[PDB]
DNA sequence: TAATAAACTAAAAACTATTATTATG
DNA sequence: TAATAATAGTTTTTAGTTTATTAG
């Protein structure tokens, strides 16, 4: 369903963060500054339907709506935005924290219970359906202790009443991520890990919804409704925009044929569709094109059974279509759909089907086969069960196939270059590649955003890896071209 | 570059009348042999059709073998197709009463062929069986007819009322023919022309009869004109040191329309009025036109616009280098789901020939695959303008050279991630044990698969793949219909194109009572969303 | 040397978010 | 006369476009 999952991010401000251990790395205030610009990186162009929010305590002067001390409010929740990173980004590196220890300040006292409490009323401001509701902490502290206990107790009773209201906590090491202290006080309150929300995932994206909502009919005259999911597709760059030269404004776009032969432009009806074959102009009505396209009612005319033995499984005409039953019409339709999976022990035979996606177009064939549920050891569902829609090929789509049967390889071959292929063996972890291509477009249009010139060019392991994988199987290969002559010279 | 067909027809009275529900083969014959012809020219084929028609008045031939090829008229001669040939095939053409030899129009045929060779490029040529195998024909034309094909060499089809092989419907999806019902004259027809073609072929030639229904359903009446894809070369290399060169084809392609729709005037049924423009005006609380050349193709980060010109892109964009078959790794073909398949046409590999050291290596390697069952990995390079695509290969068999299947692989950034709740374990709708025998006996009850015998005997009761898509037939009659018939309105749906598609009526008889007991055991409900005609001729 | 892959355009549907009807007073 | 009840507004695939760019 809809919602939100607007997150916000407290960092701490203790001047513990200040200083980098009096060492090479990075300050923990700066490298949790680097993580905020990770986040907004990955979130604008994931989605830009969350929000987001920073807001800084031990501080000196003091911006939230409530006046409270030491509690200093950046960004109330919103839109991640360019501007967001703009503001930010320059607060990090050493010259923005010692500029940023006297533009606001440098280290303070607090009240933890407070923070708490103006995050809580930082969420409650907002007016829309939220999903999901996190606070993530950044703080190089264990706790307080030269406080009075009082302080511990009124957090601990606020910290309670936010888990009461719903909202999801989580905290960062920042002094030793790995280091292990932390952890004494905290063991009762949330429910180090910031490498990963570090630049490790990114140009990312998500959908929700469900694809056409499609009778399924096996007879004449009862009914069964289902549920159609395109569970993958080409992710495309995501369209253009006509600005101006310089407005940067969209630009309108009026737009018909018009006619020399008036001032008035053409008209829906005055236009005709033809096509030409010489002396044949065969005039059409758009209406009559969709008549001729059309054969019959949207839906799911089923053809029959075949058993999964043996369809074919080099054939491919589109991505599969997963299938999930679901009460559009009729009710109880599960009730059919409980069966003919839960054992396709001789289910496996499959459902040639008539598919029509949506009106008028004209009908493929489809090989409705079941794939029953996988568990994850994590108690994770991926690849759920149901149907897979394979579309099934026609016999124009065979073009033709040169035949060449000439000469096959000698065994003493085979096994050699068995050897060598059983060598280099990668698990396919399907989130193991990537497309460079649309990857680069979304840095390119992160530099274009700021002051960042184009200093991207990663690659993902799209390009071969075999640049050490020659020498990783070493040299055998070469004495293994038996092939006399080369074929290449 | 050209194809060479002659059509050779029997108009004599076995064609006019024939058992009632087995319609007139003759009609059979013509609309088979009017779509494909208007298929031929609607694809523009730089094709060539010779007409001829045998068993009626007269001799068109040029040779009558001194008045032996009687009745043998040839009647549209080799020349470019036109529709004229066609509307006299479906209406012109009349039944007659009287036959001829078929084996004299077709050497008379294959002689207008060798007539018509000079000043034309001469590449391919077929030959088709059309003839009930009851008119009069001599028996020592053997040796004549087999030197012609044996050095004429033309390919030959054949064609029967019957296969080789009420509920006969229209010889589509339905029983089979009876093929030990016919006269004796036809079963000696049919002996000698199978004996000639064999010959001619082979043992493959025994596959090769077929009749006006199976072209009605299969395309081997359209295989016998082909179009051959270019080559696609390419370095298969695999490694970093050692070359292979190789060549691609495609292989599976979802082939759609190619002709398109101009938009036309109603008045002057032209096109040069119609001029098709748009003006880009621009969007501010007041109007204003603005020049098409006054914009910037921004897009849309953040909350806002970052212009992005073309001059950006092209020295920002990912600058690829050339087209390229190298491979990332290796995975158990385990390892890969049909989910997961990717893209939008298989692309099968082939060793370049001329070279064969590459053909013995990449032997070698899809025997080794097939032997690992171990699938490869490839980044697929078109040229200097696709962007890569990631993709699966692995070795396919088959009784001749085997191939390499490629496809496209989906990318970490295209896997859609939804989540569905577990119906294996329903608390509200786990089946009933009724409801499980009711489905069972579906199941069991109907099927499209014929195993018998033990031997891996797998006929598909309802064989799809060698369906072609009817929209461009339907498409292709409503031409016709439209062509011919300036004010008529558009024709029925072609009642052959359901039979074509509709499954066999067996399976439904045999299975509805199954369908009863489903009907009888599940509760269903209806709800809105049904569309009509408003407006209607009520007369 | 034209295939053709890609950028580019409408087009239909879902998932929304809401408004006409009664109802009962 | 407070209770519901059809419905149009965003996205989004699709899919026919049009367009470069190796090619004979």
């Amino acid at each position: 369903y809809s919602g939100r999952d607007s997150l916000i991010f407290l960092v701490d401000a203790s001047k513990a963060m200040f200083e980098s251990q009096s060492e090479d790395e990075l300050t923990p205030f700066d490298m949790s500054i680097q993580c905020i610009q990770s986040v907004y990186i990955s979130k604008i162009i994931s989605s830009d339907r969350d929000l987001l929010a920073v807001v800084f305590y031990g501080t000196e002067k003091d911006k939230n709506s409530v006046n409270f001390k030491n509690i200093y409010v950046l960004q109330e929740l919103d839109n991640p935005g360019a501007k967001r990173i703009l503001e930010l980004d320059q607060f990090k590196g050493q010259q923005g924290q010692k500029r940023f220890q006297d533009m606001m300040g440098h280290g303070s006292d607090y009240s933890l219970s407070e923070v708490l409490w103006v995050c809580a009323n930082l969420f409650s401001d907002v007016q829309f359906k939220m999903s999901h509701k996190r606070i993530m902490l950044f703080t190089n502290e264990d706790n307080p202790h030269g406080n009075d206990s009082a302080k511990a107790s009124r957090a601990r009773t606020k910290a309670g009443d936010l888990r009461d209201t719903g909202i999801f906590l989580d905290l960062m090491h920042l002094k030793k991520p790995g280091g292990f202290d932390i952890s004494l006080f905290y063991r009762d309150i949330i429910s180090s890990k910031l490498e990963d929300l570090l630049r490790k995932v990114r140009a990312k994206e998500t959908r929700k919804r469900a694809l056409s909502r499609l009778k399924l009919k096996l007879n004449k005259d009862i009914v069964i409704s289902v549920g159609i999911y395109n569970l993958v597709q080409k992710a495309l760059k995501p369209p253009p925009i006509k600005l101006y030269r310089e407005t940067n404004e969209p630009v309108k776009t009026k737009t018909r044929t018009f006619n020399t032969s008036t001032g008035g432009l053409l008209l829906p009806s005055d236009t005709k569709r033809s096509q030409i074959y010489g002396s044949r102009q065969i005039i059409l009505e758009k209406e009559e094109t969709e008549e001729l396209k059309r054969f019959d009612d949207p839906g799911l005319m089923l053809m029959g059974f075949k058993p999964l033995v043996l369809l074919k499984k080099h054939h491919y005409l589109r991505p599969s279509l997963f299938v999930y039953p679901e009460e559009s019409l009729v009710i109880g339709s599960s009730t059919l759909f409980s069966a003919l999976l839960i054992k396709c022990l001789e289910k496996e035979v499959a459902a040639l089907c008539r598919y029509t996606p949506r009106r008028n177009i004209p009908p493929y064939f489809v090989a409705l086969v079941p794939q029953e549920e996988e568990l994850d050891d994590q108690k994770i569902q991926v690849t759920p069960p149901g149907f897979q829609l394979v579309f099934l090929p026609f016999a124009d789509d065979k073009r033709k196939m040169p035949f060449t049967e000439k000469i096959m390889a000698t065994p003493e071959q085979v096994g050699k270059m068995k050897a060598i292929v059983e060598k280099l063996r990668f698990t396919y972890r399907s989130d193991s590649f990537e497309n460079p291509v649309l990857q680069q477009h979304f840095r390119n249009l992160e530099a274009l955003a700021l002051d960042l010139m184009e200093p991207e060019q990663a690659v993902d392991l799209t390009l071969p890896k075999v640049e050490a994988m020659n020498k990783r199987l070493g040299s055998l290969v070469d004495e293994f071209k038996e092939l006399v002559y080369p074929p290449d010279y | 570059n050209k194809a060479a067909v002659v059509l050779c027809m029997d108009v004599g009275f076995t064609m006019s009348n024939s058992i009632p529900g087995i319609e007139s083969p003759f009609e059979q014959a013509k609309k088979v042999i009017t779509m494909f012809v208007q298929r031929q020219v609607f694809a523009e084929n730089k094709d060539e059709i010779a007409l001829v028609l045998f068993g009626t008045d007269g001799t068109d031939n040029p040779l009558s073998g001194g008045d032996q090829y009687q009745n043998i008229t040839v009647h549209r001669h080799l020349m470019l197709p036109d529709f004229d040939l066609l509307e006299d095939i479906e209406s012109k053409i009349q039944p007659g009463s009287q036959q001829a030899d078929f084996l004299d129009a077709l050497i008379v045929s294959m002689d207008v062929i060798q007539h018509e060779t000079i000043g034309k490029k001469f590449e391919k040529r077929h030959i088709e069986i059309f003839t009930d195998l009851s008119s009069r024909f001599s028996k020592s034309q053997l040796d004549i007819i087999i030197h012609s094909l044996k050095k004429c060499d033309i390919s030959l089809q054949f064609f029967l009322p019957f296969s080789l092989g009420g509920p006969f419907r229209l010889g589509g999806h339905g029983p089979s023919f009876p093929l030990k019902g016919i006269t004796e004259q036809q079963k000696e027809g049919l002996e000698i022309v199978k004996m000639v073609m064999i010959s001619l072929e082979g043992e493959d030639g025994l596959d090769e009869i077929y009749s006006f229904s199976e072209s009605l359903r299969k395309l081997c009446v359209f295989k016998k004109i082909e179009r051959h894809s270019i080559h696609w070369p390419c370095r298969l290399t695999i490694g970093s040191n050692l070359s292979i060169r190789i060549a691609a084809y495609k292989s599976i392609l979802q082939e759609r329309v190619k002709k398109t729709w101009t938009v036309v005037d109603a008045k002057t049924l032209k096109k040069e009025d119609i001029q098709k423009e748009t003006v880009y005006c621009l969007n501010d609380d007041d109007e204003t036109e603005v020049l098409k050349e006054d914009i910037i193709q921004g897009f849309r980060y953040g909350s806002d616009i970052v212009p992005f010109s073309k001059v950006d892109e092209e020295q920002m964009k990912y600058k690829s280098e050339g087209k390229c078959f190298s491979v990332l790794g290796f995975c158990k073909s385990s390892q890969v789901q049909r989910r997961f398949f990717m893209g939008n046409q298989v692309l099968k590999v082939f060793a370049a020939r001329d070279d064969e050291a590459a053909a013995v290596a990449l032997s070698s390697l899809i025997h080794a695959l097939d032997d690992l069952d171990m699938v490869a990995i490839v980044r697929y390079a078109y040229d200097k303008r696709a962007n890569p695509q990631v993709g699966v290969a692995f070795p396919h068999i088959k009784h001749n050279y085997e191939c390499l299947v490629y496809v496209q692989l989906p990318f970490m950034e295209d896997l859609r991630q939804y989540m569905f709740s577990s119906l294996k374990n329903s608390k509200k709708y786990a089946p009933t044990e009724a409801q499980l025998n009711a489905v069972d006996a579906l199941i069991d009850s109907m099927s499209l698969a014929k195993k018998d015998e033990k031997t891996d005997t797998l006929e598909d009761l309802f064989p799809t793949t060698k369906i072609p898509n009817p929209r461009f037939q339907r498409l292709f009659q409503c031409l016709l219909h439209r062509a011919l018939h300036p004010r008529e309105p558009l024709p029925p749906i072609q009642q052959h194109i359901w039979n074509m598609l509709n499954p066999p009526a067996e399976v439904t008889t045999k299975s509805q009572i199954p369908l009863s007991k489903i009907k009888t055991l599940f509760p269903l409900i209806e709800a809105k969303k049904k569309d009509q005609v408003t407006a209607q001729e009520i007369f």
